[PDB]
RNA sequence: AUUGUACACGGCCGAAU
DNA sequence: ATTCGGCCGTGTACAAT
């Protein structure tokens, strides 16, 4: 709460009323920015279609009363250095509420001085129909751009913060790699793939003794230590196992909804039934649906929403990145041979809104996955081993003038 | 905990100290940074009598002015002014008499009449190079030579269809081979297809045989082509506006290119630094070292000898070692490279150095709420690794010139770096505006990194140990 | 030289030449378009060497822009300039028309 | 190859099992 | 064989919502 919020911030609110009845557009811009605070566009009263002409406005608030050199002819106000596009500097009185505009495309010799706004010809009245319109500029051949002077925007990021369990089970094994030990696992019961084997060492977020992996692990050498000694350490190997363990844990999780392509590194939605459409329900603060696993309408090919999930360690914290992609299948299970034309066709059409929606969908899927259902054994008695959470929105200092552009 | 930033568009310098953020507008108002002594740029033309006459009319057509191809976005697609007071280069592009060499219809049939594609390209290069040697040693001495290839020659050389069976798939590139084989000539050369100086011309694509190639509007083509012609004539169009209190810095971009055998990997480097006064030097050199392999990275000795060479080139113009040396690389900096570079700096007494890996394959990205992507210059700090958006929504253009959302550049400085990532990102973003091969300033990659790759394409065909000119005009 | 002509004032009533000189430089263009030319205003960039000569001049100097395509003439005092750039002048198509009305 | 981006495809490299 | 990292090369589509 600034000390000028009552005066400066609410001063522009009353200024808009004069322009609102005049019939000229007012587009919100930066409060204290270089060049403009609002935008004026002339409009046809009968139709309301745009005329392609713009003009900027800058307003600064003061106190009630008079200023230096003010008799009953005019007054004398100074323009501070920090304020292209010529702009009217509209003022505002408080004792009797008389706004005072003045041009900046005007050249009274050198303008580097005090702008003595006249009290007879600088009154901001509805006479601006042709008076102010004479100064308005156009976006034609001269090439007047719209500089971004706004309060910025809130941008989302692909990262999801991963909260690892406070304990990790590390143990030896008579096996070297998971490939050497996967045949040992499959012949037993209670098969679970969520583990990593390297350097004859066994790493898994679950206790190996409880589940069916007892054969591979030395059952007497199962020791639980904190993850900060295995994940957040400078050892290159330990990072690689954490990369492996995170994916497999994510792979075993969300298995009711996603499938993994072994040859690639691509996660994609699995198809219920055979060769039929599907849908997903994800958060935005709104309920949005999308054809996650959709068979085409023109033909029978099936397109599954896909993402390349990769893990990064930033600021001694583990993050998961989401890279939206697509997987094409003839009937939802068999990969579609020669998918280049279809894959490239869809990628060529998406824009910022489409990719952002896909990112939010995958963010919702993972963040909701860590949550547990109310009932016991509803999905699994142990809680999901990975808890994700959205990062706070990125606060950019400048905003894209999307409103000024077409559509 | 990621701190955001939106850098202002770096200011470029034109004419007599004029400043602008757009190369086209700055050239239009103030003119080139280095003005030519004389109002005519003698351009030689090589091609069939149809193309030579066709391109010559185009050069005169640009003098009369070309209407903008899209009035809706007058900044992204501006109109070429012409010869008035808005002349972007303050010079006339004319073809003097006797500066044209005609490729006879017989000579075209010799190239088209060869079965194997590789032999046709080699035969064409010798044929063109012989004509090129005729122009330079003749009375009419041009400043830049424009090779206006005819449509039938383009079909044989590029699309290879007139095709024989594929043998490995490493088909020769006519442009790179031609540029390499004429590196000993004293005048730079420019290749121009007919569809750029004539909207009626249509060359079908190589694989998609039923579709012609889509080109920019005529005004945009004139802007990019004449700017390249002016640069190759021997003058710098524009330069980054230097801060008054800035360290004397030298930028060195390092890149790699596959050898002609397709397996080995060589190192191609480009160096950017502003000479004393109003000027900008862009050198292109290959590391004079013999350590052959497939590694996309340098060795300890290789990097040291490379940095020493770059410092000596800087010392030739300034007579003093640079205060700062920023090294941009296309691959991650390893321990042997960093200690190799540091050894070179210690011998030369360089104070500060930055080792930055410019990664383009990073999947990290941010998305604003709307139909358009984030602003160009958006920067996000990831624990030191910098996420920079050199491409995106450009307020000056009024739109985002791209198909899909832009992929941000991820800057990964090595631990042996001085400046903060925010400072480095501001320099990397500024370096994208001095490519000089195009007048559109929303370039994705910094110039030293981009210039290194462009040098690599030409140098695949130059045999090792052969001395070649380091002027970037011979590679752009 | 720096200037292209000299304007000498003369009283329209009595015809007496006041003896006051006024330097004039004329830039002539053929079907051109000045930098950022709207339907009501445009700009012009003065050469840096021209500014140095005009400062040393002991008489006022005006710059007159003449276009042959539309027979339009505009004038402006060289000392008068945009507050930002010393080499930039902002002409107004309404008040800067060079004619007997001025 | 006026100009670059996005996409697709392919080849290859670095560390440990 | 895997798992993690990466890089360079050749084509099409499009001129930007
Ligand atoms: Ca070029």
């Amino acid at each position: 709460i600034t000390d000028s919020q009552v005066l400066g911030e609410l001063g522009e609110t009353a200024i808009k009323k004069i322009v609102l009845e005049t019939g000229f557009l007012y587009e919100q811009r930066g409060r204290l920015e270089a060049g403009t605070d609002g935008i004026i566009e002339l409009r046809d009263p009968k139709s309301g279609a745009p005329l392609g002409k713009l003009l900027g406005v800058q307003v600064k608030s003061t106190e009630s009363g008079q200023y230096v050199r003010e008799n009953d002819n005019s007054f004398e106000y100074l323009l501070k250095p920090d304020d292209n596009i010529p702009v009217i500097i509209v003022l505002w009185r408080k004792s009797d509420e008389t706004a005072y505009w003045k041009d900046v495309s005007d050249c009274v010799r050198g303008e580097e001085r005090r702008l003595k706004f006249d009290k007879g010809t600088d009154v901001f009245d509805p006479r601006s129909a042709d008076r102010i319109g004479a100064l308005t500029i156009d976006r034609r051949t001269p090439g007047v751009f719209l500089p971004p002077l706004n309060k910025g925007e809130d941008a989302i990021i692909n990262l999801l913060r991963i909260r690892l369990p406070d304990e990790i089970f590390i143990s030896t094994s008579p096996f070297g790699s998971g490939r050497d030990a996967v045949p040992e696992l499959v012949k037993h019961g209670n098969v679970r793939f969520d583990w990593v084997i390297r350097k004859r060492r066994f790493v898994s977020f679950f206790d190996p003794r409880e589940y069916g992996t007892r054969a591979i692990v030395d059952l007497d050498q199962v020791e639980a230590v904190d993850t900060k000694l295995i994940a957040f350490n400078d050892e290159q190997d330990d990072l690689n196992d954490t990369m492996d363990l995170l994916r497999r844990t994510v792979e075993r999780q969300t298995a009711t909804q996603l499938s993994f392509l072994r040859k690639d590194r691509l996660f994609h939605f699995k198809a219920v039934g055979v060769g039929k459409s599907r849908s997903y329900r994800y958060m935005s603060a709104k309920v949005v649906s999308a054809y996650s696993s959709k068979k085409k309408d023109g033909w029978g090919y099936v397109r599954h929403h896909a993402a390349r999930l990769r893990f990064e360690r930033l600021a001694d914290e583990w993050f998961l990145v989401i890279d939206p992609d697509f997987h094409f299948t003839t009937d939802g299970f068999q990969p579609h041979r020669y998918p280049e034309a279809l894959l490239a066709g869809k990628k060529r059409l998406e824009r910022n809104a489409a990719v952002r929606g896909q990112v939010t969908m995958w963010q919702h899927l993972l963040v909701e996955s860590g949550k547990h259902e109310v009932g016991l054994f509803d999905a699994d008695k142990p809680a999901p081993l990975l808890q994700f959470e959205r990062l706070p929105v990125i606060q950019l200092s400048q905003a894209v003038p999307e409103s000024s552009w077409n559509r | 905990t990621f701190k955001a930033h939106v850098f202002d568009e770096p200011m470029l310098e034109f004419g007599d100290g004029g400043q602008h953020c757009d190369p086209r507008q700055g050239l239009r108002e103030h003119g080139p940074l280095q003005p030519r002594s004389g109002d005519v740029i003698r351009v030689g033309v090589i091609g069939t009598d149809d193309t030579v006459a066709g391109f010559t009319e185009f050069l005169a057509e640009t003098g009369r002015g070309i209407e903008s191809g899209n009035k809706q976005l007058i900044n992204l697609n501006p109109d070429f002014p012409g010869l008035g007071n808005q002349n972007p280069f303050r010079c006339k592009f004319e073809v003097p008499d006797g500066a044209t060499v005609t490729i006879s219809r017989r000579q075209v049939n010799d190239i088209t009449g060869i079965g194997r594609h590789d032999e046709a390209v080699r035969h064409a290069v010798e044929l063109i190079s012989s004509q090129l040697s005729a122009l330079v040693e003749g009375s009419a001495k041009p400043d830049v030579i424009v090779l206006a290839l005819p449509i039938p020659l383009i079909e044989k050389l590029v699309n290879a269809k007139s095709d024989d069976d594929v043998d490995g798939g490493d088909m020769l590139n006519f442009r790179d081979l031609l540029k390499a084989k004429t590196l000993h000539l004293p005048v730079p050369t420019q290749i121009v297809w007919p569809d750029t100086w004539d909207d009626a011309a249509k060359i079908p694509r190589k694989i998609k045989r039923d579709s012609n190639r889509q080109t920019q509007v005529k005004a945009t083509r004139a802007w990019n082509l004449l700017n390249a012609l002016f640069y190759k004539a021997g003058k710098v169009p524009w330069r980054l506006l230097p801060d008054q209190a800035e360290y004397r810095t030298s930028f060195l971009g390092i890149g790699f290119y596959r050898d002609l055998d397709g397996q080995q990997l060589w190192t191609s480097t480009a160096q950017m630094f502003d000479e004393r006064g109003r000027g900008l030097i862009l050198r292109g050199a290959r590391a004079q070292t013999e350590t052959r392999g497939r590694h996309p990275y340098l060795t300890a000795k290789d990097a040291e000898d490379l940095v020493v060479q770059s410092i000596a080139a800087y010392k030739a113009h300034h007579r003093h070692v640079p205060a700062r040396l920023v090294v941009l690389k296309t691959s991650r900096f390893r321990s042997e490279e960093a200690e190799g570079i540091d050894a070179a700096l210690g011998k030369s007494g360089i104070e500060m150095s930055d080792l930055v890996w410019v990664q383009e394959s990073s999947p990290i990205a941010i998305f604003r709420d709307g139909n358009y992507p984030v602003l160009r210059g958006t920067f996000v700090d990831l624990d030191g690794k910098g996420l920079l958006y050199t491409r995106g929504s450009v307020p000056f253009y009024g739109t985002f010139p791209g198909l899909r959302v832009p992929r941000p550049l991820l800057l990964v400085p090595h631990e042996n770096s001085d400046s903060t990532i925010l400072t480095l990102a501001k320099d990397v973003l500024a370096l994208t505006k001095v490519n000089w091969n195009t007048t559109q300033f929303d370039q994705k990659l910094p110039a030293p990194i981009k210039a290194a790759r462009e040098v690599g394409r030409i140098l695949k065909h130059v045999e090792f140990g052969t001395a070649v000119s380091s002027d970037f005009r011979r590679y752009t | 030289a720096g200037t292209d002509g000299i304007i000498e004032l003369r009283d329209p009533k009595s015809g007496a030449p006041l003896g006051k000189l006024l330097g004039v430089q004329v830039k002539s263009t053929e079907s051109g378009q000045y930098v950022r030319e709207n339907d009501n205003s445009f700009e012009y960039l003065l050469k840096p060497d021209d500014l140095k000569y005009w400062r040393t001049s002991n008489i006022p100097v005006i710059i007159v822009l003449w276009r042959k395509s539309d027979e339009t003439a505009y004038w402006k005092d060289v000392s008068d300039c945009v507050r930002g750039e010393e080499r930039r002048l902002k002409f107004d198509k309404g008040t800067d028309v060079f004619d007997p009305r001025s």
